[PDB]
């Protein structure tokens, strides 16, 4: 459907075999069908249209409100409270889409894993990588900054993990 | 003693007259609303102690009570803004006379400034 992406909800193309009967005994499950099509699904399909009919009378609009860039916490400067204030906000919107991102590649993992069913360990192998790397980032991002989190704190930690980095690659070029 | 002694203080002088160069305060200052409740107590507490009607009796004097209040609370209201404007001046004034004391300090941002990281868990 055209309410959702595709290509950022992905789901593999589906293949319903073609039934190919082997007795001449009938179908209870294609007759019960039969009468959930003739008495449910044509009165909820009549009561949607005429209430959509009713929608496309007074049809409106919302948007989606855009933010723009702001300077961060490592631009701001000493003790400025209005750049800091700035910073911080951003920082804490950043963060909820990154856990929004996560939220995101997980439900593609657990929708992959049901669909897939039997086979789910090999099948969904794609989907299992791109949820190690995108939890390992958000991790080492967000791991333990503590209940009263801020940026400060998180460029604190990322100077840390970056003054880590920086002697570990001396030590292998020593 | 702080400001006691200060250059030029005339004694016994409520309010000097390099105060007028102030804003006086709003009649609707809370402030003086606030002093204004308390008369209106001190009126009602009045009016039960001698055992009158708390409300009702002795209009005139709730009236009085209020206006004292509302007036002393005024003049107060004066003299506490003059005085800490005065210590704001002179702070100010001192400041401005004594760089060596008061140096401008270099400003470095967040990316240049190294703060330890203390992880919670
Ligand atoms: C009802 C009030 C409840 C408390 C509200 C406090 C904050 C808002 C005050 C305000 O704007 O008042 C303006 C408003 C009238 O002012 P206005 O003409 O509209 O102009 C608005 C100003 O421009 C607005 O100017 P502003 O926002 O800059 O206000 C300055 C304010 C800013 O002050 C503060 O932020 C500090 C407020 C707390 C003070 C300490 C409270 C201690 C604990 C409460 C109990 C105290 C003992 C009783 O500082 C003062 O007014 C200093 C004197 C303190 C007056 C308020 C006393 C509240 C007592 C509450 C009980 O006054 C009131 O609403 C109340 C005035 C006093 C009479 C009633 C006193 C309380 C009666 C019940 C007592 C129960 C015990
Ligand atoms: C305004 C409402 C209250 C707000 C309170 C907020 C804080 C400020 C307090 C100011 C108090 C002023 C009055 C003090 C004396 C009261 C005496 C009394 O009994 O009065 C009864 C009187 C009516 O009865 P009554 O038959 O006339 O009285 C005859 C006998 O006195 C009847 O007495 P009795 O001979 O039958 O003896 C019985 C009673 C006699 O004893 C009493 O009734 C107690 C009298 C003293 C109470 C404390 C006075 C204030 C001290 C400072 C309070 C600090 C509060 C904040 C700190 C935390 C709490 C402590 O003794 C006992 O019950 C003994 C057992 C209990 C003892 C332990 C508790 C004592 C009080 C502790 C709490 C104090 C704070 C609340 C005070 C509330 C006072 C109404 O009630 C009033 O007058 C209440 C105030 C009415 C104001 C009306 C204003 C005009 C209309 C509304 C306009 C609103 C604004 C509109 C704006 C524009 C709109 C368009
Ligand atoms: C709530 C507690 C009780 C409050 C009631 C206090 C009553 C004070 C009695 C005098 C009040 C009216 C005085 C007005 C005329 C006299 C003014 C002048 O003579 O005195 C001034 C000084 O007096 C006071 O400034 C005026 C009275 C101030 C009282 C304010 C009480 C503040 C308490 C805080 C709670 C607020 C309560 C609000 C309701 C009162 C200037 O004299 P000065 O030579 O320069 O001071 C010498 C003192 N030195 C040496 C230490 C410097
Ligand atoms: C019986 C009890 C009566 C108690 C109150 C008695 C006095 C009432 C006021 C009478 C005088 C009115 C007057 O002259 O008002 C002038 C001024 C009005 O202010 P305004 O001109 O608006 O100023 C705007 C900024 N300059 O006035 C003011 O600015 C004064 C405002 C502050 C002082 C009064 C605070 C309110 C009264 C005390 C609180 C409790 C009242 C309870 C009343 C209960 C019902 C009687
Ligand atoms: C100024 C020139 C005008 C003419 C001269 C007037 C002189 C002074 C006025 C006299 C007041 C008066 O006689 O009546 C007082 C009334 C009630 O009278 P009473 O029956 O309680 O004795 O009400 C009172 O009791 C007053 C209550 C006030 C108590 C004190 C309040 C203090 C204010 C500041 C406190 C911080």
């Amino acid at each position: 459907p055209d309410s959702w992406d595709k290509d950022v909800y992905p789901e593999p193309p589906r293949r319903t075999p073609a039934p190919a009967p082997q007795t001449s005994l009938p179908n209870p499950v294609t007759y019960l069908t039969k009468i959930f099509d003739l008495l449910v699904d044509r009165p909820v399909t009549l009561a949607r249209e005429f209430i959509e009919q009713q929608h496309a009378k007074n049809r409106y609009y919302y948007y989606h409100r855009e933010f723009r860039r702001v300077p961060d916490i490592t631009e701001c400067e000493e003790k400025d409270i209005l750049c800091m204030f700035e910073a911080e906000m951003q920082w804490r919107r950043d963060y909820k889409v990154d856990q929004e991102i996560v939220n995101i590649i997980q439900e593609r993992l657990k929708a992959c894993q049901q669909r897939e069913g039997e086979s789910y360990r090999q099948n969904c192998a794609k989907e299992l990588e791109q949820f190690t790397q995108v939890s390992k980032a958000f991790q080492d991002r967000y791991s333990d900054l503590g209940a009263h989190y801020s940026a400060r704190k998180c460029l604190a930690k990322q100077k840390q993990r970056m003054l880590a980095e920086r002697k570990a690659a001396k030590e292998a070029a020593a | 003693t702080m400001m006691s002694g200060r250059p030029g203080r005339v004694p016994l002088q409520f309010l000097p007259n390099e105060a007028r160069s102030l804003p006086p305060p709003k009649l609707t200052d809370p402030r003086l609303v606030y002093m204004g409740f308390l008369g209106y107590c001190s009126g009602l507490i009045d009016n039960a102690i001698r055992r009158r009607p708390v409300v009702s009796a002795g209009l005139h004097r709730q009236l009085l009570y209020v206006t004292s209040f509302v007036f002393f609370g005024y003049y107060l209201l004066k003299r506490q803004d003059y005085m800490y404007a005065l210590r704001d001046h002179d702070m100010f004034a001192y400041v401005k006379s004594h760089p060596e004391d008061f140096p401008e300090k270099d400003k470095k941002t967040y990316g240049e400034i190294l703060e330890e990281f203390h992880p919670v868990r």
